[PDB]
């Protein structure tokens, strides 16, 4: 045994769920339609939203 | 022979905000308007009741409490693509083959 | 924006509980994520040390 | 092998189908025979002979 | 031979794109991991000893 | 799968005020560098900030400034702003950045920012010690002798004492063009300016060994009899000490002279920048112009 | 596919092509008569 007593940490990361209360309308969300842009190329086109 | 019995598609479960019950801690509203606002804000004003005492403690005093809360920011995106052969098979109808 | 909205409702089935007669709603998230790319981010990740 | 032009232009029985686990890693660890993953939109079905 | 000087690599109707096939040995990489967008280019190098 | 996005929308997350949204919409048509193209990007990633370390060597920031890609900025909106990809050839408007004038008919770089007068101009959406830091887009001659000046401070390092180097540092530091004055931030020696400093002594010393008997002693037979102020000034800075020519022979002398010309493209090449934008007219304001975006 | 915000990747179009094959099990069984029976039979 040298002089020593050193003491270890370590730390573990469990998978778990959860559960969620909330009240009738905590927080209100505002939102606009949905707004559609363009991409133009030979092979193929693309679309965002 | 190998005789295919069936070719079978997928029907998606849809879902939409309002059918969901997380929408009643939710209260949702459109607004046409809203890329071009920068910040909402709310304001509040709360007086306090006080409460008359005897004499040899010393009173209670009027207060008066504003309080500012502000909105949040978080946008959402989705691609989807096409290859150029299905807009051209939409467009154009060439032969007239089946 | 108590007045923006909530003129026209319509009745959908849910399962609730009565405790403190504070009725409340309950709703399991799994269908909405179910196949999706995104892990569905009520499955969270607890840590201990 | 097989005839993926085939599934993809014939028509189709609409199902609510239930993966027991998610789909992708089905896909991904080889649960089923001869499968085919492409991403986007594989014009390939098209060049019917 | 038909053959393109500006191009995405593609059949006359587009039904499909066709790729570019390098000789395995020619082949060289000088990093581990790859943006989305990288470029490619053709490297002579000469022995004099 | 992957698609190369040209159209990004960057969207800010702090509670802007309604002074940060009008100083965006002064930047409409400016020039800002993203390290990654997605659709939608957080505004930490966007800018030259998010580089900046306690170091502050120049020479880092602009090695780093050349990896990056280029886009422009278009249709200004709260908390949203539009950042259009350049597509090589197309004709695009721009409104400079910083206070270089510009002139017609010229070619243009991106370096990373200076050091001008009382460095007033620091107002871009200071928020949450983030700050929107943009490059500078300057015309060819004055890219050049900023590069050029800073590749012969690093050689002048060598083989000099401290307070030598300190007072060719404080003399370099500075440069003028076109009745404006700069003044270069942070210009401290360092190893990335040592690789430029040993790939450009090797073609030094190329050049040097590849030149031919004529090549050498055209200038010193030319100052037999010619005299100009252009011939003076090149002998005095030359050192200082008819006959038929030693050697005649066009097909040896072309072919190294064809040598000398690749070395000395190569050496050329460390003080050239990527050539961005050729200008066409500008507003006499001197505030935007029209240009062509290469390469 | 589902949306996310800024700064993180999407998922694109996806789609699943997957096959089941059938599984073969016959089975039999023998009865076995003799001569008189069968003469009786006939």
């Amino acid at each position: 045994h040298p002089g020593f007593a050193l003491t270890a940490v370590r730390t573990d990361t469990f998978e778990v769920d959860m559960l969620l209360y909330s009240g009738k309308s905590c927080t209100s969300v505002i939102i606009n339609n949905p707004i559609v842009t363009k991409e133009e190329r030979d092979i193929s086109t693309t679309y965002h939203v | 022979f190998e005789a295919i019995f069936g070719t079978f598609c997928n029907r998606l479960e849809w879902v939409y905000f309002l059918t969901s019950g997380l929408a009643a801690a939710a209260h949702a509203i459109k607004f046409h308007d809203l890329n071009k606002l920068t910040t909402g804000k709310m304001l509040f004003h709360v007086q306090v009741p006080r409460v008359a005492s005897g004499a040899g403690l010393p009173t209670s005093r009027q207060t008066t409490i504003m309080v500012t809360k502000y909105s949040e920011k978080s946008p959402i995106t989705i691609p989807f693509e096409l290859s150029a052969a299905c807009l051209t098979y939409l467009r154009e109808t060439f032969e007239g083959t089946i | 924006l108590s007045q923006a909205g909530a003129h026209s409702l319509t009745p959908l089935s849910m399962d609730v509980i009565r405790l403190g007669e504070k009725t409340v709603i309950m709703e399991n998230l799994r269908r909405v994520y179910k196949n999706t790319d995104t892990k569905d981010p009520l499955e969270r990740n607890v840590d201990l040390t | 092998m097989e005839n993926w032009s085939a599934l993809e232009l014939l028509p189709k029985v609409g199902i609510p189908t239930d993966f027991l686990t998610h789909v992708k890693t089905s896909a991904g660890e080889e649960m089923f025979e001869a499968l085919r993953i492409y991403y986007g939109d594989d014009p390939e079905r098209y060049n019917i002979h | 031979l038909t053959c393109v000087m500006r191009g995405y690599l593609y059949n006359t109707l587009k039904t499909e794109v066709f790729a570019l096939m390098i000789p395995k040995d020619m082949y060289l990489t000088w990093e581990e991991t790859r943006g989305r967008l990288q470029y490619v280019y053709l490297i002579i190098v000469y022995d004099y000893d | 799968m992957a698609a190369m996005e040209a159209n990004i929308f960057c969207t800010f997350d702090h509670k802007l005020s309604i002074a940060d949204v009008g100083k965006l919409t002064k930047l409409v048509a400016a020039v800002v560098p993203i390290p990654q193209r997605l659709h939608l990007i957080k505004h930490y990633q966007l800018g030259l900030h998010q580089f900046v370390d306690h170091t502050r060597g120049y020479v880092r920031l602009r090695g780093l400034l050349r990896n990056m890609t280029l886009t422009l900025m278009r249709r200004v909106e709260g908390n949203q702003i539009l950042l259009h990809v350049p597509t090589h050839g197309l004709l695009y408007t721009v409104l400079n950045t910083g206070p270089v004038t510009w002139e017609k008919g010229d070619a243009l770089c991106v370096l990373p920012p200076l050091f001008h007068g009382p460095l007033a101009r620091e107002n871009l959406l200071t928020l949450g010690q983030w700050e929107l830091v943009l490059p500078w887009i300057v015309p060819m001659p004055l890219a050049l002798e900023i590069n050029q000046r800073l590749l012969i401070m690093g050689l002048f390092s060598l083989d000099r004492s401290y307070e030598e180097v300190k007072a060719a540092v404080q003399q370099l530091q500075t440069i003028t063009f076109r009745d404006a004055t700069f003044t270069i931030p942070d210009p401290v020696i360092d190893q990335h300016l040592l690789i430029d400093m040993k790939t450009a002594c090797l073609s030094m010393s190329m050049v040097a060994n590849l030149a031919s008997e004529l090549t050498m002693t055209y200038v010193r037979k030319l100052a037999l009899e010619d005299s100009s102020m252009l011939l003076v000034k090149c002998q005095e800075l030359l050192m200082r000490l008819p006959a038929r020519p030693q050697h005649v022979s066009p097909d040896d002398e072309i072919a190294r002279l064809s040598a000398l010309f690749v070395m000395l493209r190569q050496l050329d090449d460390l003080i050239r920048e990527q050539v961005v934008f050729t200008v066409c007219d500008v507003s006499p304001d001197n505030k935007s112009a029209t240009c062509i975006f290469k390469g």
